[PDB]
C-alpha cells in the first residue's frame, strides 16, 4: 500500500537528538510483503537508513524490533499489524539502548548481563561414566524450554522490575541460562551457583511482573525459573 | 517510551503506593488512639475528630488502602507459597478477584463510616 | 600509517567452521583472533532445522565402513574418499567429545543417543528443531569458557599477498569503528562460505554476502567446481564446492602445467572448503558434519603446518595498497549507475540461463550478458555520502564480491559436456564416466579453466569402482 | 542477606494478618462501642501484648519494606540515607509511643 | 554465623546461671512469704530489672536453643520454618506478658 | 541398630530433652507469676493452685528438669572453658557427682514441696 | 562489618545531637525549676518518648565505642571478653533502669 | 599492581585522558622510607590489623589509575577488614613525611567511595 512511514531518527551523528523526517513510498496491494520488504524497498530512495538483519525466518533474534509500542520479530510481524485504522505507524528502534547507530544499537550491557551467569557446564572430574554422559530423557523432556534463547532482548527490556536498577538485576533470560545449567543433571555444581546468586538481591529484586512471558518472541517461560530457582535457593539458605 | 498495556504494573504499583501511605496511616491511627484512650476528656474528641467528612474520607482511604495492601500481600504470599499455579488465565483472574474483594473490603470501611 | 598487530592465528568467520577453528587455536594457546560480519549467534548457522549425522551405535551394529558405503553411492562416485576415509573415521571421536560439553542432545529411554532415518540404508541424527542451534550456542559458550577474545560486527575484504607468494594476514572494516587494520597472521582460515545471495530465491540468508570466494578470487586464488549447486528439493540450498584445499587445512594453487601446489599462509574449512565429500547430493548434514569433524582436524593439524612455513615477510607494506587501492576506488565514485541495478541484471541473468538447466546456445548468450555487464560495472555511483556509518557501504563492497562467485559456475558450464552429479544438461542429460572424472579449475588472473585429476580412494580399503545406478 | 529479607517480610506479614483479623474484628462485633467497653477490651492482657506484638512487627517489616522503596528509587547516596534514618526513628518512635499508650491504661 | 551462637549461649547462661542464684535464694530465705512480702520484693528496682533482664536473656538463648533442635531433628523445611515462627513468637510474647505482669505492680 | 552401651547417649539426651520441657515450663512459670500478683483475689488462688498433687508433681518436675539442665550446663560451660581436663575417668566422675548433685538439687525442690 | 558500625555511630550522634540540644536547653530556660514544673516537663509525651529513645541510642552507640576501644588495647582474649560482657549488661541495665523510672511518673 | 581481565579496547597503546595524570602526580613516589607508618598513632597498638598510609596510597594509586576496571573486589576486600577505619585522622604523617606526599587525601577518598558502596 501507498505509505508514509514516521520512525525515531535516521541518523543519530546529526547534531540534534530528535528527528523525525517524513518516510515515503509507494507500495502494492496485490502482494503480500512483511517490514524487512519495506526497508529493502526504501533503502534505494532514502539513503542514509540502517538495521541489524540476518535471516529473514526469525531463528537468531537479528531484529526484535518493538514498533508502536508492542515488540516482535521484525521477520514474524508484518505491516498490517501496524497499519490499523488510523495513521502513523510508528517503527523506532528499540527501548533503553545506547544511541551508537540508527537501529543497530549497543547490546554490550545486555550481552554483559548475560555473561555474568557463567553459562557454561562445569566438570571437576570424576567421569562416572567411561564413552558417553548418562541422563534419563526425563530431565530432557522438561529442558526443552530453555536452550532457545535467541538473545532479542524482548523480555529484558520488557521487565518493570529490571529498568530503574539496571546493573544490579539480572533479566528473565539471563536467569533462564542459569537454570538451564542448573536443572541440566549432567552437572553437579549447584550450590556454589545458587550461593553466589543469593549474595546479590538480583534474583529476588523480581516483584513477579510475569508480562514477558506474553511478549516473548520464542513463547518461552522465565517465570518458571523464577520459580524453581527461588524454590531452591529459599531451601538451601533457610 | 509508552507501551500503552502495562496490566501489571497498575496491579504492582498499587502495592508500593498502598505500602507508602499506610506506613503514615499507622501514625495517624497511633496518634488517634493516643489521643484517645488518655480520659474521657478526650474520647468524645476522639469521635469529634472521627467526625468531619474531610477526616472521614481519610480514614476510610486509610483502611481501603490497607485492604488492597493485605489481598495484594496475600497474592504475593499463596502465589509464592507453591500454591498457586502460573499461568496467564490465572494472572487476569486473580487481577479480577483480588480487585472484586478489594472493593468488598472497602464496602466494609464505608460501612464503618456509616 | 595503518596500525597493525602481530598474531599467530585469524578467521575469516566466526561460528558453524569457524568456531571449531578458534576453538582448537584456543586449546593450543599461542593466541586466537575471531572475526566475522555479524554477531556469532545471529550466523547462518543457526537457520538448524537438520540434525549432526554421525554413527555412534543404535541397538544394531553399524560400521564405518557402511559409513563409507553409503557416503560414497550418495556423492555418485565422483570424489576421492581419502576425506571420507579421515571423516569415517573420525566423526564418532569428534561428536562425542562436543557432548561432553554439555550440548543438549535428545536421547533414548535409556540414556543414549537419538537417532532417524533419511536417504539411503541407518544413522542421521537429530536433537530437536535447534540442533544446530545447541551447537553454536555450546560452541559460544565454550568461546566464553576459554574467553576467546571474539571481534565481531566487522568484515574481511582482502587478503594480503606477497612477491614470493604468501598470505600473512587480512584487513577489515567495520561497523562499531568503521577505520580499516591489518591483522598480520601467517595462518588465515577463509571458512566463511555460502553465495546464494546472487540469485533470487533461495534457502540462504542475506548477511552471506558470498565474501569467502570474493576475497579468495580477487586476491587471485584459484577454486574448485563453483558449480556444484544443490537447489534443495526447488530452492537452492548449498554450494558444494569452494576454495581448494586439504584433509589437513592447506590450500591448493597450480602452476602453468596444472599441479597441485601447497599455497603459503592460507587455509579453509567449512561449507566453503570443498573435498566433494557431498558431490552430487550431499549426505545428509555432511557439511555440518563437515565443519565439526574437519574442523577438529584442522585444529589438530596446527603444528605440522606452522612448522614447514613460518618467520615469513611481508611485501614491503605495499601489498596492504591493493585494498588500499580498491577502496580509493570506493573514494572515486561520486555518481554513476545504482549498484541495485547491476545486481538485479545479474542476479536475473545467472537465476535465467545457470539454474538446473543451462542451454548451450542460451548458455552463451548469458555469457555475453553477463560479460558485457561486467564490462560496463566498473562506473557506479554511491547511494550514501555518510562519514561515521551506514549500511550501504558493505553493501557496495559486497557487490564486487558476489558477482564474482557466479562468474565462476557460468565459466564451468563450457567445460563439462554432460550431465555429472547434480550438474545437468537438456543437451547432454546422460553423465560420462570417462573423461571427466576429475575437478575443474578456475585460473583467477587468466580467467580460465582447466582440470585436477583425482585418486580412487586407496587409502586403508580395496577400492570399489562407479556402479550403475540402479 | 536477601533471603533473611525475604523470610522476615513473610513471618511478620503472618503476624500482622492474625492481627488486623482480631482486631477489626472486634470491631465488627463492637455493637454500640463505649468508653466503658473500649477501656474494657484495652486493658486486657491478650490486647496488649497482641497490640504491642503488631507494632514491633510493623518495625520490623516495614523498615526492610522501605529499605526496598529507598534502594530502588531514590537515586543519590546521602539523600537516601538520610532518609532511611528519618524512616527509622519513625519506626522507632511509634513503637514507643505504643508502649507509653498501652502501658498507661 | 557459628562461634556467634557459641558465644551468645555461653554467656546469656552466665546471666541465667546468676539469676537462679539469686531467686530461688530469695525462695530459700523467705521465712513465712506473705503477700505483703512477696509485693513487697517484687516491688524493688533490683528485682524488677533482673526479671526483665532474665525473661529477655532467655529469648535470646532458648531462640537459639530451638534452631538447634529443629535444625538437627524435623527434617522437612516447611515444617521447621513454620515451626520456629511459632516457637520465636512464643519467647517474645513471654517478654512482653512479662512487662505486663512486671511493670503493672 | 542397637549398641548397648550409651554411656554419653543417655547424658547428652537428658539435655535437650530438659531443655525442651525448661522451654515450656517458663511459660507455666509466667503464667503462674501474673496471675498471682494481679491482686490478694489471686495469691490464695495461686496457692490454691500451688496445692493440686498433679501440680505438685508438675512443679517439683520443672523444678528438678531445670536443675539437671543447670547442671549440665555448667559441665559444657567448664569442660570447655579449658578448666576440666579429658579423659574417660573424668568423663565417669564427672557424671557421678553431676547425676548425684542433680537429685541432690531434686530433694531441694521435694522440701519445697513439703 | 565496619561500614555497618560507621554508619550506625554517625547516625545515632546525629540523635544525641539533637536530644542535648534540646534538654540542656530546658535547663536554660528553667527559670527557677520547681517540684511542680520538673514533674511537669518530664511527664509530657515528648520528653518521655525523647528520653527512653536518647537510653536506646546511647546503648547502640557506646556499644561499638567500648567494642573498639577494647579490641584496640586490652589484649588478652579472656579478659576482654569478659569486660564487653559487664559493659553490654551495663548498657542494657541502663536502658531498663530508663523504662522504670520514666513510666513511672 | 595492575590487572586487566582482558579486553583490549584500544589497540596499540592504553588510552588514558591527562586529567588523571595531573591528579596521579602524588602516589607513584612513596621511596618506603618508613616515616609516616612508624608515625601514625592508630596503627601503633594494632601493628598487623591496620594498614598503614603508603599500604593505601598504593591501593589509590591502583584505584584512581583509569588505566584498571577492578575497583569492586580490592574496595570489598579492603571493606571487611577494619583497616581503613581503624584510623582516627591523625594526619600528622603529611607534616612527617620526606617527600610531602598526601596519604591522609587517599585515606578520604577510598573511605568516601567505600562508604559508597556498602552503604
Ligand atoms: C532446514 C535445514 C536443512 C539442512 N540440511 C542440511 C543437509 O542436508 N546437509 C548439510 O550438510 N547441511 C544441512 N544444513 C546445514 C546448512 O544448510 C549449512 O550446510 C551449514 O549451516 C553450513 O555452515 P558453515 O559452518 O559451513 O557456515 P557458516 O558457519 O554459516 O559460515 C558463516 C560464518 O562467517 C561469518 N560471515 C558472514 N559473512 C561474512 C563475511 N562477509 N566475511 C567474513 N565472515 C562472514 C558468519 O557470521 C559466520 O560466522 C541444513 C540446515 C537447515 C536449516
Ligand atoms: C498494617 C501495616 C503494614 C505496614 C506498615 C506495611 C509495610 C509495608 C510497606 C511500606 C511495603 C512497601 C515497601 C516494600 O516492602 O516494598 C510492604 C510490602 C509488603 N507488604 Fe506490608 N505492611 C503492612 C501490612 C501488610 C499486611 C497485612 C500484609 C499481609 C500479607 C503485607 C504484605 C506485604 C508484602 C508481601 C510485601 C512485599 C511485597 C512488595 O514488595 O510489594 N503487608 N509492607
Ligand atoms: C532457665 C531457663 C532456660 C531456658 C529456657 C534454656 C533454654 C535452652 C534450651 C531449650 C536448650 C536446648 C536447646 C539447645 O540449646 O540445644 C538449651 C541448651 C543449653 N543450655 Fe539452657 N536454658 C535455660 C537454662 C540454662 C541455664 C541456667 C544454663 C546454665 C549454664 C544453661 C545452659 C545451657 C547450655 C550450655 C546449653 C547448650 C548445650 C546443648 O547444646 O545442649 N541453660 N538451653
Ligand atoms: C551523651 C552520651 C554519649 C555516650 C555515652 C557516647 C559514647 C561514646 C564513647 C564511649 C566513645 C568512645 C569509644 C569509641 O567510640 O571509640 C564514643 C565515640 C564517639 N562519639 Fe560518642 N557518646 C556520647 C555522646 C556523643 C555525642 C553527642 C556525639 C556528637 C556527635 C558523639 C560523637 C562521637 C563520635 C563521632 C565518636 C567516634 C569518634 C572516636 O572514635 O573517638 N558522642 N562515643
Ligand atoms: S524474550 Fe524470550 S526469545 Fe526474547 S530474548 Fe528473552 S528469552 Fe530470548
Ligand atoms: S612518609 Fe611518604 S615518603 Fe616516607 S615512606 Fe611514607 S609515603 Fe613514602
Ligand atoms: S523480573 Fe519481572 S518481568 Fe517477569 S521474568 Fe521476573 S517477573
Ligand atoms: S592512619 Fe593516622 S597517621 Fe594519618 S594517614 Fe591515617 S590519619
Ligand atoms: S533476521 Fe535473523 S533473526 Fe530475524
Ligand atoms: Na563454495
Amino acid at each position: 500500500m501507498r505509505l508514509e512511514f514516521s520512525i525515531y531518527r535516521y541518523n543519530p551523528d546529526v547534531d540534534d537528538a530528535p528527528r523525525m523526517q517524513d518516510y515515503t513510498l509507494e507500495a502494492d496491494e496485490g502482494r503480500d510483503m512483511m517490514l524487512l520488504d519495506a526497508l529493502i524497498q526504501l533503502k534505494e530512495k532514502d539513503p542514509s537508513l540502517s538495521f541489524r538483519r540476518s535471516c529473514r525466518e526469525g531463528v537468531c533474534g537479528s531484529d526484535g524490533l518493538n514498533m508502536n509500542g508492542k515488540n516482535g520479530l521484525a521477520c514474524i510481524t508484518p505491516i498490517s499489524a501496524l497499519n490499523q485504522p488510523g495513521k502513523k505507524i510508528v517503527i523506532r528502534p528499540l527501548p533503553g539502548l545506547p544511541v551508537i547507530r540508527d537501529l543497530v544499537v549497543d547490546m554490550g550491557q545486555f550481552y554483559a548481563q548475560y555473561e555474568k551467569i557463567k553459562p557454561y557446564l562445569l566438570n571437576n572430574g570424576q567421569n562416572p561414566p567411561a564413552r558417553e554422559h548418562l541422563q534419563m530423557p526425563e530431565q530432557r523432556e522438561k529442558l526443552d524450554g530453555l536452550y532457545e534463547c535467541i538473545l532479542c532482548a524482548c523480555c529484558s527490556t520488557s521487565c518493570p522490575s529490571f529498568w530503574w536498577n539496571p546493573d544490579k538485576f539480572i533479566g528473565p533470560a539471563g536467569l533462564l541460562a542459569a537454570y538451564r545449567f542448573l536443572i541440566d543433571s549432567r552437572d553437579t555444581e549447584t550450590d556454589s551457583r545458587l550461593d553466589g546468586l543469593s549474595d546479590a538481591f538480583s534474583v529476588f529484586r523480581c516483584h513477579s511482573i510475569m508480562n514477558c512471558v506474553s511478549v516473548c518472541p520464542k513463547g518461552l517461560n522465565p517465570t518458571r525459573a523464577i520459580g524453581h530457582i527461588k524454590s531452591m535457593l529459599l531451601q538451601r539458605n533457610a | 517510551q509508552t507501551i500503552r498495556f502495562p496490566i501489571t504494573a497498575i496491579a504492582s504499583i498499587l502495592h508500593r503506593v498502598s505500602g507508602v501511605i499506610t506506613f503514615v496511616a499507622v501514625g495517624i491511627l497511633l496518634w488517634l488512639l493516643g489521643t484517645s484512650l488518655s480520659s474521657p476528656e478526650g474520647f468524645e474528641q476522639a469521635s469529634a475528630i472521627m467526625g468531619s467528612f474531610f477526616v472521614k474520607f481519610i480514614m476510610w482511604g486509610i483502611l481501603t488502602a490497607l485492604a488492597y495492601h493485605v489481598v495484594v500481600g496475600i497474592r504475593h504470599m499463596m502465589m509464592d507459597f507453591g500454591y498457586l499455579e502460573e499461568t496467564f488465565e490465572a494472572g487476569k483472574r486473580s487481577a479480577k478477584i483480588s480487585f472484586v474483594i478489594t472493593v468488598v473490603l472497602s464496602l466494609l470501611a464505608g460501612v464503618l463510616v456509616w | 600509517k595503518l596500525p597493525v598487530r602481530e598474531f599467530d592465528a585469524v578467521v575469516i568467520g566466526a561460528g558453524g567452521a569457524g568456531m571449531r577453528a578458534a576453538l582448537q587455536i584456543s586449546q593450543s594457546g599461542q593466541t586466537c583472533a575471531l572475526l566475522s560480519k555479524v554477531f556469532p549467534t545471529r550466523s547462518h548457522t543457526v537457520s538448524a532445522q537438520g540434525g549432526i549425522t554421525v554413527a555412534l551405535g543404535n541397538t544394531h551394529e553399524d560400521n564405518w565402513e557402511w559409513h563409507m558405503y553409503d557416503t560414497v553411492k550418495g556423492s555418485d562416485y565422483i570424489g576421492d574418499q581419502d576425506a571420507i576415509e579421515y571423516m569415517c573415521k573420525t566423526g564418532p571421536e569428534a561428536i562425542l567429545e562436543l557432548e561432553h560439553m554439555g550440548l543438549p542432545f535428545s536421547r533414548l529411554d535409556d540414556g543414549r543417543i537419538y537417532q532417524r532415518p533419511f536417504g539411503g540404508q541407518a544413522r542421521t541424527a537429530a536433537a530437536a528443531d535447534r540442533t544446530g542451534h545447541a551447537l553454536l550456542h555450546t560452541l559460544y559458550q565454550q568461546n566464553l569458557k576459554n574467553h576467546t577474545t571474539i571481534f565481531s560486527e566487522w568484515y574481511a575484504l582482502d587478503l594480503v599477498k606477497n612477491q614470493d607468494g604468501a598470505v600473512v594476514g587480512c584487513t577489515a572494516l567495520c561497523i562499531e569503528t568503521g577505520e580499516v587494520v591489518y591483522f598480520k597472521a601467517r595462518a588465515t582460515v577463509l571458512a566463511t562460505g555460502g553465495a546464494g545471495r546472487i540469485y533470487q530465491s533461495t534457502t540462504n540468508a542475506h548477511i552471506n554476502t558470498g565474501d569467502g570466494v570474493g576475497m579468495a578470487i580477487r586476491a587471485g586464488v584459484p577454486v574448485q567446481d563453483m558449480e556444484m549447486w544443490q537447489f534443495h528439493p526447488p530452492t537452492c540450498h548449498y554450494m558444494m564446492g569452494g576454495i581448494p584445499t586439504k584433509v589437513t587445512g592447506q590450500a591448493l594453487t597450480v602452476n602453468e602445467k596444472g599441479e597441485d601446489v601447497v599455497v603459503p599462509g592460507l587455509f579453509a574449512v567449512g561449507e566453503i572448503a570443498c573435498v566433494s565429500v557431498h558431490g552430487a547430493n550431499r549426505l545428509g548434514g555432511n557439511s555440518l558434519l563437515d565443519l565439526v569433524v574437519f574442523g577438529r582436524a584442522a585444529g589438530l593439524h596446527l603444528q605440522e603446518s606452522i612448522a614447514e612455513q613460518g618467520a615469513l615477510r611481508d611485501a614491503s607494506e605495499s601489498d596492504v595498497e591493493a585494498s588500499l587501492d580498491r577502496l580509493n576506488r570506493w573514494n572515486n565514485n561520486r555518481n554513476g549507475e545504482d549498484p541495485v541495478a547491476i545486481r538485479k541484471a545479474l542476479q536475473e541473468c545467472m537465476q535465467h540461463n545457470f539454474s538446473v538447466f543451462r542451454e548451450g546456445d542460451a548458455m552463451a548468450k548469458g555469457l555475453e550478458q553477463l560479460k558485457v555487464i561486467r564490462e560496463r560495472l566498473k562506473n557506479a555511483r554511491l547511494d550514501d555520502t555518510s562519514s561515521e556509518f551506514n549500511t550501504q557501504r558493505v553493501e557496495c563492497l559486497e557487490l564486487d564480491n558476489l558477482m564474482e562467485t557466479a562468474y565462476a559456475t557460468a565459466v564451468s558450464a563450457n567445460f563439462r559436456t554432460e550431465s555429472r552429479g547434480a550438474h545437468s544438461r537438456f543437451d547432454f542429460p546422460d553423465r560420462d564416466d570417462e573423461n571427466w572424472l576429475c575437478h575443474s579449475l578456475y585460473l583467477p588472473e587468466s580467467e580460465s579453466m582447466t582440470r585436477r585429476s583425482v585418486n580412487m580412494e586407496p587409502k586403508l580399503r580395496p577400492a570399489f569402482p562407479p556402479k550403475i545406478r540402479t | 542477606n536477601g533471603v533473611h529479607d525475604f523470610i522476615l517480610v513473610r513471618a511478620t506479614a503472618i503476624v500482622l494478618t492474625l492481627y488486623i483479623i482480631y482486631m477489626v474484628g472486634f470491631f465488627a462485633t463492637s455493637g454500640e462501642l463505649t468508653y466503658e467497653v473500649w477501656i474494657g477490651f484495652f486493658a486486657s492482657a491478650f490486647t496488649k501484648v497482641f497490640t504491642l506484638l503488631a507494632l514491633f512487627s510493623i518495625l520490623i517489616h516495614a523498615w526492610i519494606g522501605m529499605w526496598q522503596v529507598l534502594t530502588d528509587y531514590v537515586k543519590p547516596l546521602a539523600l537516601r540515607l538520610m532518609l532511611q534514618l528519618v524512616i527509622v526513628v519513625a519506626l522507632v518512635v511509634y513503637v514507643i509511643y505504643g508502649f507509653v499508650v498501652v502501658w498507661g491504661v
